Parts: C-alpha cells; structure tokens; sequence
C-alpha cells in the first residue's frame, strides 16, 4: 500500500491501521486509547490526523488515525494546523480535571499522559472552573489506585476484560463520571493483574511493591534479564 | 381539520376521546390489508424495492432512505437470523410524536413491523420503547397480544409460512439509547455506548446479526405505502421529500399540538395556523425546527418549507420537526445553558470532546448567566463549537449538543456578551514570585 | 445478606426467554429488582450476576450507567421533574422552587420521613403540556405551584 | 559562611537543612494543590477541586 504523509510516500501494510503504519515509520502521532496488543476503538480521539480525498485536496477532513485503513494510495498530514490545534485541545480537555499530582505521583517522569501533553505543545492553562475527584478503592497488595489522574481512555477495561479475560474490572457511571475498578474493595483476581500499570497511560493504577521504595525512571539501573 | 386516509394516513383513525384503537376497529379501518398484500403477494425483495421507489426517508431525526438501509443487509442466504429494532426511545427533548403514535395506534405500528420484518426477512422484533411510556407500553403489549390471538404475530402468519415474535423492551432512562448503535448495544443489556461504522447494522448488528433500526413514525409510514401504493405515497405532497410526516410547535403559544402535514408547510403555516401563533403580550424572538439538537433560527426563517434541504441550507436540521418557539421574555444564554447542561449530562462518557468539552460550555454558561463571564469565554464557546462537529466526536451526540450554542452566538451574540463583566484571572499571586505579566 | 425472591427469579428467566443471549435481560433484571424493592441494593448486583451467568462489573456498569436504576435508597415516592428546555420555557423553576417548598429538601435528597424522593428528569416527552413531572408511575401535566401542594397530598 | 575542616562535613544530611519557617516564600503550601488525599484534606478539599460524585447517586 501507498500512503503520502505530509507530502512524503511511504509504503506500508495496507492490512494496518494508519497509525500504526505511521508510528512504524518513525512518525509521531499522540494516542491514548489505542494499544498494539488490543486494537483500535477511538475512544480518546487524540490521533486525529487530516485525512484529503486525493493529492489535488485542500480542505480535508480530521480522521482518528488509529480507525482509518492505511489503504493504498492514501493521502493524510500529521502536521496540519487544524490537526494539530484538535490534538492540542484533547489534551487540554483532558487536563481540564487532572489533579495537581505529578510530584507524588508514581507515573511522573514514565507517564504517557505527561509525554503527549508535551508533545501536543500545551503548556498554558485557561480553564478556571473546579476539577472533579474521585474516591478511590482498595485493589490489593499489588496495584494502588488514584482514580483522578483517569483520562478515561479504558485501555484497562479493555487489556483486563477481553484480553486477559478478567472479570472483576470495570467501567462504572456516566458522562465525566465515569469510574475505572471494581464494584467494592477488594483484590484484583487477574494473574496478569500487573500489565494495568504499563497499560494504564496515567498513574491511576501504579505498582505498590514499587511505591513504597519509590524512585523515578531516570534514577533506576536497568539490565535484560530473565524472569 | 379534516383528515380523510388520503391525506392523513397516520392520524385518520384517531378518535375523538383519545383513546386508544385496538384491533376489531382497526381492521375495521382497514387495518392489516397492506400486511395481507405484502405477506401474500410480494415477495420481500419487492417491499423492499416498493419501500425505496416510494422515497420513505427516516423520521428519527437522520433523514435517511429507508429502501437505501434495507438494501444493505446481505444477500448472503446462510444469514438466516436477523432482527428489525424500532426505536421508541424519543428522549430528544421537545419530542412527543411517537407516544401519541403508540398510545393511541398500537396496531399501525405492529403492521408496520410486520411488514418490515417480512420485508427484511427479519426474525425477530424489539420495540426498544423508553421506561416513562407506561401507557405506551402497556397498549403495546395489548395489540401484540391481539394480533398474536388473530394470527398475525407468531408462527405461520397468514398462511404463508412466515415466522415472526414481536417483544417490547422498555428502558432505562438514558438520551444516548436513541442512537442506533447504542440502541442495539443497550439491547444487548450492555452499557449504551454507541459503536463505530463501518461496519453497519445491516451487515452485523444485535448479537452480529443482520439487524435494521428503524422509527416509530418510519414504521408507521409502511402500511400505508403497501396498502395504498407507492404511487399513493409519492403524489401526497409536490417536495422532494415524499409522503406526510408529524410536525408541530411548542412553547408559549395559543395551541401547542401536534398535526400530520404534508412536508413542504412552512414553520409560519404551523406557527400560526395550526398553533395559534404566540401568546397575548409576547413577542417572537428565536425557534428550534427539530428538537433540542438543532440549530437556533429567528422570525426571517418562519418563511421556509419544513423539508431536509431547506432547513439544512438555512443552517439548521429539521430534525423531527417538532419545532418550539422562544419569546422574547426567555434568556437566551439561560436557555443554552439548560441546553447544555441535558446535553452535558446525556454523554455517555466514551469520548474525550463530548466528555470533557460540554462540562466546560456549561461552566462558562453558568458563568456567563450569572455575570460572572471573563474574556476569552465566548472565544472558548466557539472553539468548543468547532471541535466538538462532525468527525471529531465518535457519535452524532455532541454535534446536535453544539448546534443551538453556536446558533445562539450567531445570532443573540449581545445577550452572552453581556455575561462578562470581569477581568481574566486564572492563578492567585504567590508570595515571593514575581508573575511573567504576558501581554 | 440480600436473596432474590421466587417471582423476581422467574420473572428474570421469562426475561432471559426473549433474547439469544441471557446478558440482554440484564437491564430488565435490574428494573424488576427495583420495581420490588424500590431500588438496586449492593447484593442484588451478584444476584442478578449470578443468575445471568455474567460477571458482577458488568451488571454495576449497567446498573450506573442508567439514571433510572437506582443504586441508592429512595423515599417511598419518586417525584420527577422534567427540567428539559420546553418545560423550562413553560417555567419548571417555579414548580422546582415549589416542591422544595413544600419537601423542604434539596434535589436529589429524600424526605426526613422517607416519603419523597425529589429528582430532576430529562424531557418526558410531553412537551406540548408542560410543565410536566412524574410521580412513581403517573405523569402530572400543566403543572402550576399553586396545585403541587394539593397534587402531592395524593400519595402516602 | 559555609567553610569547613573536613571535607566530609560539607555533605550536609536532612538534619542540616531542614529550618524551622517557610524561607523565602511564605505562604505557598503544594498540598493545598495536589488532588492526593492526606491527613487535614480529604478528596475535594484541594484549591479548584469539586466534591467527589460517587456513581451511585441518584442524579443524572
Ligand atoms: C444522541 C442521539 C439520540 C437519538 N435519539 C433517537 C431517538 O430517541 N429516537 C429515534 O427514533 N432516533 C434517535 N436518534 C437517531 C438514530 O440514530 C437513528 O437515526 C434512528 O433511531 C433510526 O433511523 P431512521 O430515522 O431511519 O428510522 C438519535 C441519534 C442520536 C445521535
Ligand atoms: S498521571 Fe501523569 S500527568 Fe497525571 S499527575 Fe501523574 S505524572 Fe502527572
Ligand atoms: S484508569 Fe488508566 S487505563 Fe483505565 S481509562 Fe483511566 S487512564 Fe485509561
Ligand atoms: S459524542 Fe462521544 S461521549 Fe458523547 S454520547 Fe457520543 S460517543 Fe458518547
Ligand atoms: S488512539 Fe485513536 S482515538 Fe484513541
Ligand atoms: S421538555 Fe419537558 S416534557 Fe419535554
């Protein structure tokens, strides 16, 4: 398949989503709600991406890049304005309600939401209003929950029920109240419970034997080792 | 008013005392002879195709061919299951067609389904009917009951082998059931979200099946197209937009009502004629010609056709045209604010603009009704109008939320203007560091 | 310690009998559990799970999502008023501000005695009559706030 | 003033640093920001925070 990219061709997979052909390609796209193991639902509408009908196309169309076929012959710009002013708004919409917790959060220099609020280019804040919060649950020994840095992407529901085939996991509630856990407090029945915490692109779920000798990612000494 | 069947095919066979009509009166009125005519003279293929040379459109609020949507379910013969889904939420705000429909005309609309369902080869029936509609619920539940003792609901209808079971599904109280996917997602006892198309429910729908989703008023259209002809039907009125359809007007006027008008009649003809025109001592300032979820027009608008296009290029959507009219002693910042305040908490919380940029217009309308307003909001209000259109958003719920802001500031821009009476103050000054002062 | 009783049980499986899949019966499982004990207790979530064959998260996640299943406890009547655009134009606010009034509580709250119960509602569908509200299963047109005084000494 | 003898002595541990005010800034308090409950702010209590809405209740 045959893709034009802001001028440039390239050649993917025209069985592949556009963007992951992008992101193959070394292209940088901000996505939340989209992982490679769980498929695509356009949920966060952050990858959005102008999408023209053919090479003589101006006006375009914004497309989530994640739900659109990377088909042949495809013309698409990342760095449109109006693609790029949309991305930008999603995350200020976003931040809208995230807490002032980045400091005494366990996600912070490892946190995708960080990574793609910078790479949005959003630094300035003109929202003024009261931000919602959320009591949180009980999970287990393994994973703590903060329920206010949700951006409400449901990777986590989506990795726990049909992926790993958990049931004690859920979305609860409604139109910006919606609550990622469980139905009560208790622990996380899950064997594969702990992805949560690299699948979750905020610190809502972290790892708790982590945090409580915490340090950050830059701090860590790494080495390919097997379990 | 006169209605003779016609030129009223949907309200000829109301009665006086409104009550409802069950099934000895209805046959009467001749009642179950186009389902007679479809079940044991055409073949399914040939309603359909009747349907679509007819020129039936949707009467949901889309718009949509009717013909054009059954044409799309496979012909694939090993796809044996298949379920026909009315949509009998009615949750839009200023809509009340389909409760008079069912409370009054059960029977149209289990012919209508019938019909349909023979037409789509469709198994199986839902009546996705809203929770509130107790009335409805219960004369539905009575016609169906009636039809299946006289042998038009269930095994071998009519003698011809044709195996249908209508059910009734009554609801639970959310906005967002309305929409088609979420409609057949709700069905399936999950939570309402909507779903992303392609694929269509036509191809894989409730349970992955062949499903078609489908207006009360849609369905109650059908009988009288195959009782009457196709020819019938499309010489009812001279528009683009076939046959007749409910249209109304609410708010504060003499006679606030419902009437079944040919398309083509203009929003003044049901303003004044049909209701009355406004109240004593009040004035006309702004009408909505389809629900909660469209566009805003003023009184230079009351001049033209109810039909698709000639609202769609007045900048609005004729919706189920079900207008309401706004006088002049109603605030408009107040009234978008009540607006978007339904339309804030009807989200279904899947997508980040709808989600997350109604509460914002909300907070700004509060803001702006109080005289708490602050530079930039109007700004912000725009932008929100922007982003939240077509494509940007996973449903249509949050395009019909932004229609009457964005007509609200086109056209009563003094009115949210007036809301900012102070300076933009975002962050308190900190002791000790001297703030960047931008420019 | 809740149990489903015999006739919410059976009526849950005649439920169950109209669809192909036995998830679909949830929502009416909920409104059934409701309509016997005027709301959705915390144990009736892993009854009607159990009875389903569907896990407990998703029968919560439905019963949160929609606004007419209550997860908590209501007064013995349910007022609800439409608080949607044409009643508002119609004025509902009188008729809010007269049942706070007269109820003496908040929307959203019940009752000292647990007698009412006061909720805003979306659009009714009677717009052509409105200022509507609905009280446990009847609707109340044309309301004015000189007539929810008398209106509401009809239930006990 | 911070000379010293041994080198060792100029690692200065919490002990060492750690004053009895606020410094240069005398009112500024991060935990009045931060979403994170602690004792004295429960969820909701921080600056521009609303109080939590349990999915349970009864509003819409
Ligand atoms: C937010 C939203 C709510 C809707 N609510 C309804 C509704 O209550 N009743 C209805 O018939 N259509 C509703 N619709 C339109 C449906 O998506 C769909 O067009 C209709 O149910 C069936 O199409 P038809 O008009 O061709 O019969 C709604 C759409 C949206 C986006
Ligand atoms: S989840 Fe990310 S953005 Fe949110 S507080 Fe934690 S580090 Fe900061
Ligand atoms: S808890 Fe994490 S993974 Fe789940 S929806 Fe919220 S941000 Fe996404
Ligand atoms: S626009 Fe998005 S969040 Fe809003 S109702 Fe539709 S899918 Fe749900
Ligand atoms: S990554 Fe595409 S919409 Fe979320
Ligand atoms: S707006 Fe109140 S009943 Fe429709």
């Amino acid at each position: 398949a045959t893709i034009h990219v802001d001028g440039k061709e390239y050649e993917v997979n025209g069985a592949d989503n556009l963007l992951e052909a992008c992101l193959s390609l070394g292209l940088d796209i901000p996505y939340f709600c989209w992982h490679p193991a769980l498929g695509s639902v356009g949920a966060c509408r952050q990858c959005a991406v102008k999408q023209y009908q053919n090479a003589e196309d101006t006006r375009g169309r914004l497309v989530m890049s994640c739900m659109t076929p990377a088909s042949d012959g495809t013309f698409i710009s990342i760095d449109d304005e109006e693609a790029k002013q949309f991305r930008e708004s999603v995350v200020e919409w976003l931040m809208t309600n995230h807490p002032h917790d980045c400091p005494v959060c366990e996600e912070g220099g490892n946190c995708h939401l960080q990574d793609m609020t910078v790479m949005t280019g959003h630094s300035f804040r003109r929202y003024r209003f009261t931000k919602r919060t959320h009591r949180n649950q009980d999970l287990g020994p393994f994973i703590s929950h903060e329920m206010n840095r949700c951006i409400a992407c449901y990777r986590c529901v989506r990795y726990y029920k049909d992926y790993a085939g958990g049931t004690d996991l859920g979305v609860y509630g409604a139109h910006d109240n919606v609550y990622f856990g469980r139905p009560e407090d208790g622990t996380l029945e899950s064997e594969f419970s702990g992805n949560l915490v690299e699948i979750c692109p905020t610190g809502v779920f972290t790892d708790k034997t982590h945090s409580e000798r915490y340090n950050r990612k830059w701090d860590m000494q790494f080495a390919p080792s097997i379990c | 008013i006169i209605r003779t069947p016609e030129t009223h095919p949907l309200t000829w066979r109301l009665r006086d005392d409104k009550q409802p009509v069950w099934l000895d009166e209805y046959r009467s009125k001749n009642g179950y002879e186009g389902a007679r005519k479809a079940l044991t003279g055409l073949s399914p293929d040939e309603i359909v195709n009747q349907v679509k040379d007819a020129g039936l459109k949707g009467r949901g609020g889309a718009g949509f061919s009717t013909g054009l949507k059954w044409s799309l379910m496979p012909k694939d013969e090993s796809m044996n299951i298949r379920y026909l889904l009315c949509n009998a939420d009615e949750m839009e705000p200023g809509t009340y067609k389909d409760r008079l429909l069912m409370e009054q005309l059960p029977h149209l609309l289990v012919e209508g389904m019938l019909i349909s369902a023979f037409a789509l080869k469709a198994y199986r029936g839902y009546i996705f009917l809203r929770g509130e509609y107790i009335e409805a619920a219960v004369n539905l539940r009575r016609a169906i009951a009636e039809a299946t003792e006289a042998g038009l609901l269930g095994k071998n209808i009519m003698g011809t082998g044709f195996d249908f079971e209508l059910f009734v599904h009554t609801g639970a109280g959310r906005y967002i059931c309305g929409e088609e996917t979420a409609l057949i997602n709700s069905l399936e006892g999950r939570r309402a979200n909507p779903r992303s198309k392609p694929p269509f429910p036509a191809t894989s729908g409730a349970w992955g099946k062949p499903t078609c989703v489908n207006n009360v008023e849609t369905l109650c259209n059908v009988p009288a197209i195959l009782a009457n002809g196709v020819e019938w039907y499309q010489n009812i009125s001279k528009s683009k937009d076939a046959g007749t359809k409910l249209m109304g007007f609410s708010g504060r006027v003499k006679n606030p009502g419902l009437w079944e008008l040919p398309f083509g009649t203009t929003a003044r003809e049901i303003l004044e004629d049909y209701a009355g025109g406004m109240r004593d001592g009040l004035k006309f300032k702004a009408w909505q010609p389809g629900g909660a979820g469209t566009d805003f027009l003023t009184e230079a608008h009351l001049d033209l056709p109810m039909e698709f296009e000639s609202i769609g290029k007045a900048g609005s959507r004729l919706g189920t045209a079900l207008a309401m009219a706004v006088d002049h002693e109603i605030n408009m910042v107040s009234l978008v604010r009540n607006l978007e305040e339904f339309f804030a908490r009807e989200s279904c919380g899947w997508c980040t603009p709808c989600r997350d940029g109604l509460p914002w217009s909300v907070k700004i309308l509060r803001a702006l009704e109080r005289g708490e307003g602050q530079p930039g909001d109007i700004e912000t209000l725009e932008q929100l109008c922007r982003f939240l259109g077509p494509g940007k958003t996973f449903c249509a719920h949050a395009p019909g939320a932004v229609e009457p802001l964005q007509s609200a500031i086109k056209y009563f821009r003094e009115e949210f203007e007036a809301g900012i009476k102070q300076p933009f103050s975002n962050t308190h000054l900190i002791n000790g560091i001297q703030p960047n002062l931008l420019k | 310690a809740f149990e489903l009783s015999a006739a919410e049980r059976e009526a849950i499986e005649h439920e169950m009998h109209h669809y192909e899949d036995p998830r679909a019966a949830s929502i009416e499982a909920l409104k059934i559990v409701q309509k016997q004990r005027g709301w959705v207790p915390d144990g009736a979530i892993h009854a009607i799970a159990d009875v389903l064959g569907i896990p407990a998260s998703d029968v919560e996640g439905v019963a949160t999502f929609y606004s007419q299943i209550f997860r908590q406890p209501v007064g013995r009547h349910v007022i609800r008023y439409c608080d949607s655009v044409v009643c508002h134009i119609n004025g509902y606010q009188g008729i809010q501000a007269a049942l706070e009034k007269k109820l003496n509580i908040k929307p959203g709250q019940t009752t000292f005695d647990g007698r009412f119960t006061l909720l805003p509602t979306c659009c009714l569908g009677n717009c052509d009559k409105g200022p509507n509200m609905m009280i446990d299963e009847d609707t109340h047109a044309h309301l004015t706030p000189e007539a929810i005084p008398e209106l509401l000494e009809r239930y006990k | 003033e911070m000379g010293e003898y041994k080198r060792q002595d100029l690692v200065y541990e919490k002990e060492d640093l750690l004053i009895s005010g606020p410094g240069k800034y005398p009112e500024y308090n991060f935990y009045r920001m931060a979403g994170m409950a602690i004792d004295g702010k429960d969820k909701g209590e921080a600056e521009n925070e609303a109080k939590p809405i349990d999915v349970k209740s009864l509003l819409p």
